[PDB]
């Protein structure tokens, strides 16, 4: 799928190049559980250590350290490819 | 990728998905349901201070005759109201002169809803009704309301993909799945996965090879 396809490409890239100021709105990737990259947006600033996300193409959501965050390169961006689950 | 969570696993659903609960927040969740029993049997429900709304929190009481937390979902009529226990993952159907209130005391704030929804990582969910329930059969035996070890794979549309282990070593309960022939193998293609995938597709050949469920014909 693109979304494969995307993620494929993503990975690469941010294994090239490793990672942020969290802002509510703002696109980021975040570093989930399983130690993967995704794409998704900041939702809620609640402090440093807890940064509320929302994963854009997957629709779940996550409090996590702003340590786990990273820019989103203009290639991943959402006119790339919308984000694939709703908010 | 490797960070084994203990949980205990309290549902396995018609779909072969899961929910399971952190074993360490266990000893907190098993003091608030004996503080909101006591409540409940010193304060019971009365007809009817509590009117269902899909969405809504209450207390509900159980094939047991024990009250869970819950919350409503689909309203058939007063005598079928669909419910979720929020801190075990089954459903039910039941009156509402079996709901109640769900008082601030034991509120989701107090203590957030104990069960996790996730699915097995690496297999496909047998489509055929029959071969779905022989698999949903086989983990019902082996791990339902059992202490295991979660392995978070990947996100996913639904809930997220995660292997368990089996308590005292004995090994991965979706791949021993593949090994009975219930399941099918989902080739994953990214990288990370290449050599889990090629253990399953291992034991899947293995299946095969010995006829076993669904390679019966």
């Amino acid at each position: 799928t693109q979304f494969e396809k995307l993620m494929e490409n993503m990975r690469n890239d941010i294994a090239s190049h490793p990672p942020y100021a969290p802002r509510r709105g703002e696109f980021c990737i975040a570093k989930f559980v399983d130690g993967e990259w995704y794409r998704a947006r900041v939702e809620k600033v609640e402090s440093p250590a807890k940064i509320h996300v929302f994963y854009i193409d997957y629709g779940n959501r996550e409090v996590l350290p702003s340590t786990r965050l990273g820019t989103l390169s203009p290639a991943f961006s959402t006119r790339v490819l919308p984000a694939q689950a709703t908010e | 990728s490797a960070s084994y969570k203990p949980v205990f696993v309290t549902e396995i659903t018609d779909d072969l998905h899961f929910y399971v609960q952190d074993v360490e927040t266990g000893t907190q969740f098993e003091k608030l349901m004996e503080n909101m029993r006591n409540d409940i049997a010193s304060h019971p429900p009365v007809e009817g201070s509590y009117a269902p709304r899909r969405g809504e929190f209450c207390i509900a009481k159980f094939v047991d005759g024990e009250w869970y937390r819950a919350r409503v979902e689909k309203v058939e009529s007063p005598a079928k109201i669909h419910v979720f226990y929020i801190d075990y993952g089954n459903r039910e159907v039941l009156p509402s002169t079996r709901l109640g209130t769900l008082s601030p005391a034991f509120s989701t704030r107090v203590l957030p809803a104990q069960a996790t929804e996730y699915a097995f990582a690496f297999i496909q969910v047998p489509q055929d009704d029959d071969a779905r329930t022989d698999a949903v059969d086989s983990v019902v035996r082996d791990i339902q309301n059992t202490q295991c070890l979660l392995n978070v794979e990947h996100l996913s549309a639904g809930c997220p993909h995660v292997t368990l282990q089996f308590a005292d070593s004995k090994g991965d309960v979706g791949l021993g799945l593949v090994k009975e022939g219930l399941v099918m193998v989902e080739v994953r293609k990214e990288k990370q996965f290449q050599k889990v995938i090629t253990e399953y597709l291992n034991a899947q050949e293995s299946a095969k090879s010995a006829r076993l469920n669904l390679w019966r014909y």
